């Protein structure tokens, strides 16, 4: 719907409305606990955290 | 002044819209 | 009040910036 998207939260199943610019992309589990975060495919606050 | 007041409201609304769109452009660039 | 002219000038500049930012959004989406 342009500005907003609906997501389901993995810990709840709850459906929530989130703004398209607050969603951040997620790295494949392939990059779990990478030693150097420069190697992350998606580099954003959520991925570094 | 009403003539100034309405234009100032439109200006602040356009500023808010620009500040919103800047988030989208920033995210698109970083992606 | 005389300030309406300067406020209108600022609004025109800010909307020109918004227009080029929207063009940048669409360009970045296509790229």
């Amino acid at each position: 719907v342009g500005e907003e998207a609906i997501v389901e939260l993995v810990e709840n199943g709850k459906k929530v409305k989130v703004n398209k610019d607050d969603i951040q992309k997620m790295n494949p589990p392939k990059f779990s606990k990478v030693e150097d975060m420069a190697e992350l495919t998606c580099l954003n606050e959520a991925s570094v955290l | 002044q009403k003539d100034l007041e309405g234009l100032s409201q439109r200006h602040e609304e356009k500023v808010a819209a620009y500040d919103k769109l800047e988030k989208t452009k920033t995210r698109l660039q970083q992606e």
